[PDB]
């Protein structure tokens, strides 16, 4: 655990594992933890950015989510859980199915699997299509991996803050009462 | 028998669901569908299979007549277009698999036939009726 | 597996042969060559089938009459659903379409003497039937590298196209299969010849 | 004959060789790249020549330029007024258009026949042969004046001055092709050539002769 | 041009700030091309953006006041005064005639074609910018050899920077880069003031408002062109 990334100056330049969860972890278990942490970081970053953009009165998509069923993006609600509920069930089904095909492809198509001697939480299938970090130096890439992990953990905290604000009426101090 | 019945089981299960488009005398119950269908269809099928058997076992229709030549192997009627048998490593696997699947298919076809006799409904309809509510 | 030197390993399966059930290990290199040739034929036929299906759905049709004896026209055939068009074609028209396809198949088996199953087969290779594939020499400008890239693109597009034609032909008959709610055209998923 | 890049550089240095379809490197009918390149060059030259001819004819006859001959004795149907040039061709009697096509067919047939071997088989693209000597065609008691230089104003020029004319012919032919298609597109589809002329709204498939 | 050359240019431009490049664009390989190709593309893009904004800032300033031409466009009669009275400069543009817009755009396309043509650039004496050439170069419209000659070139119409010294010309290219950056910010400020009111604090209440999409070259009046009426309706 002491050789992995994620540690920063903000915890003594040291590991943060108060409850010993890394001491019962082999190399494969640590790889699984890192893969789960990174995927949660990715999902939470996308989720919190989308929730903030939607519920902060940001721009919405132009027209009809379903031209036949009659659902405009404006009429969806501009509220996270309500908008997700108002999305058609077919739309949710195909979003989840596309994500599932991507997950199966990720598991079956990234050789040296992350649990068999591969990099945890890397997807060569979905990263830098254009050119962005295919030419960066191996120290700036590590720095940006550390940044990814950091603000991804922050995104986890933020998205669960939004969820708690929605369910618990006013649980977050500086968030509205109708999340 | 194994080859015939492992064709027959697939035919039995898929005749309940699928039909030739607009084929006369279809019935999901294949037992009734035999009588329902035109006799000429079954006559042509039996004629084609008679031609196949005759040409494949020319002068070898009997215990004494067949297997006179030492190279003749049981079941090796020369039917292997895709040439799976040229790979000798998997030949034992495929032979054992043919034998076991043919045996299971003989038993299975007997099961489907007699279950349809018992119930009067096609195979998966009877299966649903078994695995339905009390 | 035996399907290691064979082209077809993609970007979406790592860069390793995708044979989960190990069928390439089954049988002979002749059997694997048959599998490759069947794959490419299904690929090509599926691309043609999806393009024709889009043509039928769009309603674009040739100007004229299919048969002056029966009086059936391209417009009257276009009125039906895409799969019902085949039933609407004249019987002799279907017969001679199948005759042309059968002649092409027979020449592919015959005139390409180093056979796909045989040694040195080149299973995807149907060029040799002169002026059949690429009559305009469009592939002549390319080199070996671009030709390999375009062969891989053929394989990918064709696999996707056969999945697509199965999807569109099974969507309406099997509702809820393809999640996108749109009025897929009616008609049977399978039709007989003649 | 001319290499493709050499010909393209001579025609237009800014463009040079341009062939996204790669038809210059094609093999039509399995006849070989040289033969097929000759075919393509001769097709380009023929299309250009026909386009120049038809463009001068279009500008001439769209301004009601009817010949002084009465043509048809009952009435020249296409010399009537209120007629776009495509409608004039349509209004011509079927025998007239038939005879025109048989004449053009004789010209094409003799073009293909009289060759060194052929424009495909190592022959100069676009070279219309000299009509035969005398009497070697049915009838022809006197001679047939050559379709190229009937009065023999071709020995006037020198070899390089003929190569220059050939390149100018190809470029002008490309421009004339574009011009005729602009005219016809403007006729059928109004405003398709917004910066070109405003022609009458003729509505007929030009690709139907009869 | 290497990153060392980019740094030297940045130092010459702004001695205090210097080379600022938070982006990776100078490091990526654009379209699978090389470092030199990517840097040439970015530098020529910067120079063209600069130049166009420098030209268009003056255009916006003059047309908004009203310095419209005294003559008249389309023969039926809608003078440049009428186009000016249509509104502010974006309103003037989207009120222009369809053919006028298309002629302007396709002349610009012709100039871009000649600018990226190997033959014209080679005749003027320079290579393509992504293939080891000086960014910002526009070839002579004389040496290209149009069948009918052209009197004057685009750059150096009358040779005002004729002779000079190349060290001087590079020093003035530094001026070009800085002025272009400032002009791009200025025109985007003008257009932002036109559309989003109060977006540019200094120019609030000084720039005429606007509602059309500045990123839409053709208007509803130009719906005759294909796929334009639907696109106007589909504007964000
Ligand atoms: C999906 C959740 C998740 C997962 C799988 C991990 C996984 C990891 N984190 Mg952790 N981490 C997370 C979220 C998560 N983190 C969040 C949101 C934060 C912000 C507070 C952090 C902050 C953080 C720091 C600062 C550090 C780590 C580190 C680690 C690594 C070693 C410790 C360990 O074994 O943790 C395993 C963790 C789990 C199996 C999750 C258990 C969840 C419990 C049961 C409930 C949580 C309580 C409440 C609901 C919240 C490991 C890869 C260390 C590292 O990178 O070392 C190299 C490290 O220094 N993490
Ligand atoms: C966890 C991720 C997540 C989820 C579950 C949703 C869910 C939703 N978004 Mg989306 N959205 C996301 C991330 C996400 N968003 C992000 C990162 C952004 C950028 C700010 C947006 C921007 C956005 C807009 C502008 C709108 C929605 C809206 C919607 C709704 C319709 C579906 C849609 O258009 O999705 C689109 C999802 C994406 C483009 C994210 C893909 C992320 C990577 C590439 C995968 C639905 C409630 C609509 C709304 O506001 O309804 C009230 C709408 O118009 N979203
Ligand atoms: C019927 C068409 C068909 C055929 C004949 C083949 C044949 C082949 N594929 Mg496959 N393939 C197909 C469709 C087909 N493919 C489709 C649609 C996809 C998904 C998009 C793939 C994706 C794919 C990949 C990614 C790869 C192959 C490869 C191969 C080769 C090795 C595997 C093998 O022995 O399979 C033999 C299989 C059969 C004889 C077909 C059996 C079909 C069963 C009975 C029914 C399936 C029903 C289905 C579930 C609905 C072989 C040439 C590998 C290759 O090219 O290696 C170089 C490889 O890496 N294929
Ligand atoms: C991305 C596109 C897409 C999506 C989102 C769906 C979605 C769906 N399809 Mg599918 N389908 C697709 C493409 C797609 N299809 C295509 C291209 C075809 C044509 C080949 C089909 C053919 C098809 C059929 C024939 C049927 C469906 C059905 C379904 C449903 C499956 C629900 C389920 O059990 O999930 C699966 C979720 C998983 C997590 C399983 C994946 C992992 C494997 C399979 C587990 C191991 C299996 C092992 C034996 C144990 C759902 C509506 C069914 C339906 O109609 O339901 C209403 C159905 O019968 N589809
Ligand atoms: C190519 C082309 C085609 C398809 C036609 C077709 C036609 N032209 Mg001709 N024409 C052409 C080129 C062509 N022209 C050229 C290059 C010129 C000289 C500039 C003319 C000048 C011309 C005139 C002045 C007239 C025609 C007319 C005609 C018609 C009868 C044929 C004739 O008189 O031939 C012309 C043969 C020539 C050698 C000239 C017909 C519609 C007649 C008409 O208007 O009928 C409707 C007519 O009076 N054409
Ligand atoms: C935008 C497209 C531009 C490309 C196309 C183009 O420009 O089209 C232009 C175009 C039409 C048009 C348009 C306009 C309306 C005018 C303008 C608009 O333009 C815009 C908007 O931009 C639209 C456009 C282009 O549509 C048409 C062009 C037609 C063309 C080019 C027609 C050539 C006939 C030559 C003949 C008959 C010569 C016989 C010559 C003969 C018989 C000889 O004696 C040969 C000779 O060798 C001999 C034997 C001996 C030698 O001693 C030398 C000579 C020479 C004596
Ligand atoms: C997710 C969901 O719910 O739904 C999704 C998924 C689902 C259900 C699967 C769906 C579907 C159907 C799909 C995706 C169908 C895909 C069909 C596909 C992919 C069809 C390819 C045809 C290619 C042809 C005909 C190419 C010929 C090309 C030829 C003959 C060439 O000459 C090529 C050429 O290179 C040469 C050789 C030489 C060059 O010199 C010139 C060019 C370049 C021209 C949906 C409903 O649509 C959407
Ligand atoms: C909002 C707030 O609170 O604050 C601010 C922010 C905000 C909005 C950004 C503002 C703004 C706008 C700004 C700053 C706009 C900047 C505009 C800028 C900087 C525009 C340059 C054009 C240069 C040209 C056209 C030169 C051509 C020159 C050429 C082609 C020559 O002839 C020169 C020449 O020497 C050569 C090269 C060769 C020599 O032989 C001689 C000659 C003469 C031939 C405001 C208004 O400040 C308010
Ligand atoms: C990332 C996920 C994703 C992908 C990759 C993806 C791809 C494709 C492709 C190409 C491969 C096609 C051809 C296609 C077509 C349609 N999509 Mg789909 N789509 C995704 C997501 C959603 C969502 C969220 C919705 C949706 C819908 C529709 C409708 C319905 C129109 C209507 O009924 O008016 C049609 C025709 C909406 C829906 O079904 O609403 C009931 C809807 O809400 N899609 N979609
Ligand atoms: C593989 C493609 C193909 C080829 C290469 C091909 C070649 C030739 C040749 C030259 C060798 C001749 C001389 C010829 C003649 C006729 N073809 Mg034919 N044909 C092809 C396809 C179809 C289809 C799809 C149809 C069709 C038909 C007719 C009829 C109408 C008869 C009528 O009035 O009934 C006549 C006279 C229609 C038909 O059979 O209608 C019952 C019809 O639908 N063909 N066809
Ligand atoms: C060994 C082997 C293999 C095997 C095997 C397997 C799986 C074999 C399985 C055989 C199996 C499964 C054999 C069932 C027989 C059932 C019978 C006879 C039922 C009679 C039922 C009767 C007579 C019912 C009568 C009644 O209903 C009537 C008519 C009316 C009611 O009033 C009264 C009752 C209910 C009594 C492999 C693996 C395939 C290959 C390998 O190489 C070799």
């Amino acid at each position: 655990v002491s050789d992995m990334e994620g540690t920063g100056p903000e915890t003594g330049g040291k590991v943060f594992d108060p409850m010993g969860l890394s001491k019962i972890a082999s190399a494969e278990t640590l790889a699984w933890y890192r893969a789960a942490e990174l995927k949660h970081s990715r999902v939470a970053m996308a989720a919190v950015t989308g929730w903030a953009w939607v519920s902060s009165g940001g721009p919405l998509f132009p027209g009809y989510l379903s031209v036949e069923q009659g659902v405009t993006f404006e009429s969806l609600g501009r509220d996270g859980y309500a908008a997700w509920a108002a999305v058609p069930e077919a739309g949710k089904f195909q979003i989840l199915g596309v994500i599932g095909i991507l997950e199966i492809l990720s598991e079956s198509a990234v050789k040296p699997h992350y649990m068999a001697g591969g990099t945890p939480g890397k997807v060569p299938l979905l990263w830098d299509p254009l050119g962005f970090t295919a030419k960066l130096s191996p120290e700036t890439l590590a720095r940006k991996r550390l940044a990814e992990l950091k603000n991804g953990r922050l995104a986890m905290i933020g998205v669960m803050s939004l969820v708690s604000a929605h369910f618990i009426p006013n649980s977050v101090p500086l968030l509205p009462g109708s999340v | 028998h194994g080859r015939i019945c492992m064709l027959a089981t697939v035919g039995y299960i898929m005749q309940e669901f699928f039909s030739l488009p607009g084929y006369p005398g279809y019935t999901p119950n294949p037992i009734e569908a035999v009588s329902s269908t035109p006799p000429e269809a079954l006559a042509q099928i039996v004629l084609v299979l008679s031609i196949i058997e005759f040409n494949s076992n020319k002068d070898k229709w009997t215990m004494d007549t067949m297997f006179t030549d030492p190279a003749r192997e049981p079941g090796n009627l020369g039917f292997d277009p895709l040439k799976f048998g040229e790979n000798k490593e998997t030949r034992e696997r495929l032979a054992m698999a043919e034998l076991k699947n043919g045996r299971l298919a003989m038993i299975a076809f007997s099961g489907m036939i007699h279950q349809t006799f018992v119930t009067g409904k096609p195979l998966f309809a009877s299966l649903n009726d078994i695995f339905s509510s009390p | 597996s035996a399907a290691d030197g064979m082209e077809g390993a993609a970007h979406e399966t790592g860069f390793t042969t995708w044979d989960p059930l190990g069928l390439a290990d089954l049988g002979s290199p002749a059997t694997l060559a048959f599998f490759r040739h069947a794959e490419l034929k299904h690929c090509r036929v599926a691309m043609a089938a999806f393009t024709g299906w889009l043509v039928a759905v769009s309603g674009v049709h040739f100007p004229g009459l299919c048969s002056f004896s029966e009086g059936i026209s391209f417009e009257d055939i276009s009125q039906l659903t895409p799969m019902e068009q085949w039933g609407a074609v004249p019987a002799l028209g279907k017969a001679q379409i199948l005759l042309a396809i059968g002649i092409i198949e027979h020449q592919s088996e015959w005139k390409i003497k180093p056979h796909y199953m045989a040694a040195g087969g080149k299973p995807g290779d149907l060029k040799g039937l002169k002026s059949f594939w690429d009559p305009i020499g469009l592939t002549s400008k390319m080199d070996a590298k671009k030709l390999e890239r375009q062969r891989l693109s053929e394989i990918k597009n064709g696999r996707l196209a056969m999945i697509g034609i199965v999807s569109v032909l099974i969507a309406n008959n099997m509702p809820g299969a393809i999640p996108l709610p749109i009025a897929f055209p009616a008609g049977p998923s399978l039709v007989l010849p003649f | 004959d001319y290499s493709k890049e050499e010909l393209a550089t001579a025609l237009n240095p800014v463009v040079g060789y341009f062939d996204p379809l790669g038809l210059a490197t094609a093999d039509f009918w399995s006849q070989g790249n040289e033969a097929t390149w000759g075919w393509l060059r001769h097709a380009e030259i023929k299309h250009g020549r026909v386009a120049m001819f038809a463009f001068v004819g279009y500008i001439a006859q769209y301004n009601g330029l009817h010949f002084g001959f009465p043509l048809s004795l009952p009435e020249s149907p296409s010399y009537a007024a209120g007629l776009t040039p495509p409608e004039q061709w349509d209004a011509l009697p079927l025998l007239a258009k038939a005879q025109i096509f048989t004449f053009i067919g004789f010209l094409e047939f003799w073009s293909e026949l009289g060759m060194e071997t052929h424009y495909m088989k190592g022959g100069r693209p676009g070279d219309y042969p000299d009509f035969p000597k005398a009497g070697v065609i049915p009838v022809t008691p006197v001679k047939v004046f050559n379709l190229y230089d009937p009065f023999g104003f071709a020995g006037k020029r020198s070899e390089e001055q003929k190569a220059k004319g050939l390149l100018a012919e190809i470029n002008n032919g490309r421009a004339a092709m574009i011009g005729i298609m602009a005219f016809l597109a403007e006729q059928k589809i109004p405003g398709s050539v917004p910066w070109g002329p405003h022609l009458k709204p003729y509505a007929g498939e030009v690709m139907a002769p009869f | 041009e290497t990153i060392d050359d980019l740094k030297s240019l940045a130092v010459k431009a702004n001695p205090v700030v210097g080379y600022w490049n938070p982006t990776p664009l100078a490091d990526m390989g654009f379209w699978g091309q090389s470092q030199e190709a990517t840097i040439g593309f970015l530098r020529h893009a910067e120079l063209k953006h600069g130049r166009v904004a420098m030209a268009a800032f003056v255009g916006f300033c003059l047309q908004s006041n009203g310095v419209h031409f005294p003559w008249a466009c389309t023969l039926e009669g809608t003078t440049f005064g009428d186009i000016a009275a249509a509104g502010g400069p974006a309103a003037q543009w989207d009120a222009l005639p369809t053919n006028a817009k298309l002629q302007i755009l396709l002349l610009i396309g012709f100039f871009e074609l000649l600018s990226e043509n190997t033959y014209a650039l080679a005749q003027s004496g320079q290579k393509h910018y992504m293939r080891g050439g000086k960014p910002g170069v526009f070839p002579s419209l004389k040496k290209v050899g149009i069948p009918v000659p052209v009197p004057l070139d685009l750059w150096d119409p009358f040779g005002f920077t004729a002779k000079m010294s190349q060290e001087k010309k590079d020093a003035k290219l530094v001026t070009e880069l800085n002025n272009g950056r400032a002009a791009m910010l200025g025109i985007m400020g003008f257009v932002a003031a036109s559309k989003v009111p109060g977006s540019v604090p200094a120019l609030d209440g000084l720039i005429a408002p606007y509602s059309g999409e500045v990123m839409a070259p053709f208007s509803a009046g130009d719906s005759a062109l294909p796929f334009v009426e639907g696109m106007l309706k589909a504007s964000p």
